[PDB]
């Protein structure tokens, strides 16, 4: 539905061409799907670092006083 | 002086920060340029102990901060803890960490905390905590001591 | 040097916008970066065989003693002479 | 907001440059990024106690055994009272 | 079928495909898309068994490609010293189909030999430890043990190596 | 010798400022550092990449009608 430029380095065209034939999918879809994962994994660790953070902000908070 | 108390950095800024010597450069130092940002910033929680002065003169201190240990399970560690030469001997020093420990114990009823850890730059503090009831830590870990808070708990029963 | 234009649907858009602002990186650097690391971990992984300890074991001893070739390899080696 | 002015050797600049291509950021943005993601490490870090073998065990046992507290230690606390 | 030859793929891609045939038809669609496209990214190296025609049709094919080993975890290694070894270099025989027509005739065989002549040529300009073939099934697993090569158990069961230096024997 | 400035925000500023007290340092010696280490992964990274390709075109050439 939405649009984006990408510009690569014959080298990483070439390398994303391999993997991408590598396991059977189109060079599109191998771009997709990388970026797609890649971002979950990282919200998923943005979501461990701020209840990591809470955690931190209540313990902090229990040695101040009640 | 009949009229010191032991308080939480209240964020005025407002003690006698300078004339501060505990007998170490180091301890001394970090009181006068890192103890108040770094209580702001919220990695440690400072506790003074001064007197009802116009500006509180600083007879000691000490520093909490959450940590957890591992090889995440949590814990508190006192980090830091001085007194100035005039009150030395005396046993001030188990009395702030006592107040230390009260402290901690209070947080344990809000939220998990299974012990306090604390730090020995030498062997007489090393000794000083042995003799509070800490246990020795070996390896890596020797200049480390450990107190669960179930003791914590019956010290104030 | 080279472009790829991507048909991205609006869910994904703002999932991938949502960790390119984490790692405060534009999209464009986000995909890219992202699509460059798995496709050289997907072609290191293609080209490496792990072996376990018996395999490990049985691979190691073939180039210690190396097996004689049996007489129908070699029946075919010399077809093809 | 703030600003931070950094001085380096022509080397060490050469160097942040080439990774910040490599990364496909600008040199700025590659040095903000390292430098944010290494303090927190490092805070993460300075948290975390790394008990070995037997530091482990002896702490497993002060909770399964705690101690009682010593007499230095209650005259403290009645100190405090 | 007076004419055959074994010639590596011209990256011309200018055989004919679609008319082949060997029973699986994996190995077919292999090569209806999967082997130029992967031939033209250096990830394989085809070589095609065809007449010596014009009309060029395909009879057989094997690929080729670089590929390296490594154990799962050294253990006990305080031995006297250790300097890691992480790319231990190898040649894996990717896949192998020969034409219905050819079938029962050894066919399989000679291809398996050709490789072995092209990774044995290869062995004196980069160092080639052995060859690894994949056995997807009971019929290529027990074809690939005939000719010597040695099974793998466990998670590696599809897989079977023959060292370099009995290739040399093979040539003596 | 040569200058770069970066702007940060006072989140920002004051974990590095954090980070840079723990290990005992300043906040340009700490932001340099942090630079140069991770300018060292990269490009060791990078050039693991580039030495695995070097390696791949000497096999696959060799193992070309030779």
């Amino acid at each position: 539905k939405q649009r984006i430029d990408l510009r690569l380095t014959d080298d990483d065209k070439s390398m994303i061409e391999e993997a991408a034939a590598i396991s059977n999918q189109s060079v599109s879809q191998f771009m997709l799907n990388s970026a797609s994962q890649r971002a979950a994994e990282v919200i998923e660790q943005h979501r461990r670092v701020i209840l990591n953070e809470e955690s931190w902000t209540r313990v902090m908070d229990a040695l101040s006083n009640p | 002086m009949d009229d010191l108390t032991i308080e939480i950095l209240t964020d005025d800024a407002d003690y006698d920060l300078q004339r501060f010597d505990c007998g170490e450069e180091a301890l001394n130092l970090f009181l006068t340029t890192h103890l108040v940002r770094q209580h702001r910033n919220k990695i440690l929680r400072a506790y003074i102990l001064c007197r009802n002065t116009p500006e509180r003169q600083v007879l000691g201190y000490y520093t909490l901060c959450g940590s957890c240990f591992e090889r995440n399970i949590p814990s508190v560690t006192l980090g830091r803890l001085a007194i100035d030469r005039s009150l030395q001997g005396q046993g001030w020093g188990a009395t702030l960490v006592a107040h230390a420990m009260n402290v901690v114990w209070s947080a344990s009823l809000a939220v998990g905390i299974h012990g306090l850890f604390v730090e020995a730059l030498n062997e007489k503090a090393h000794t000083f905590y042995k003799s509070l009831g800490f246990i020795p830590l070996v390896g890596e870990n020797e200049n480390a001591l450990f107190f669960p808070t179930k003791s914590i708990e019956l010290l104030f029963t």
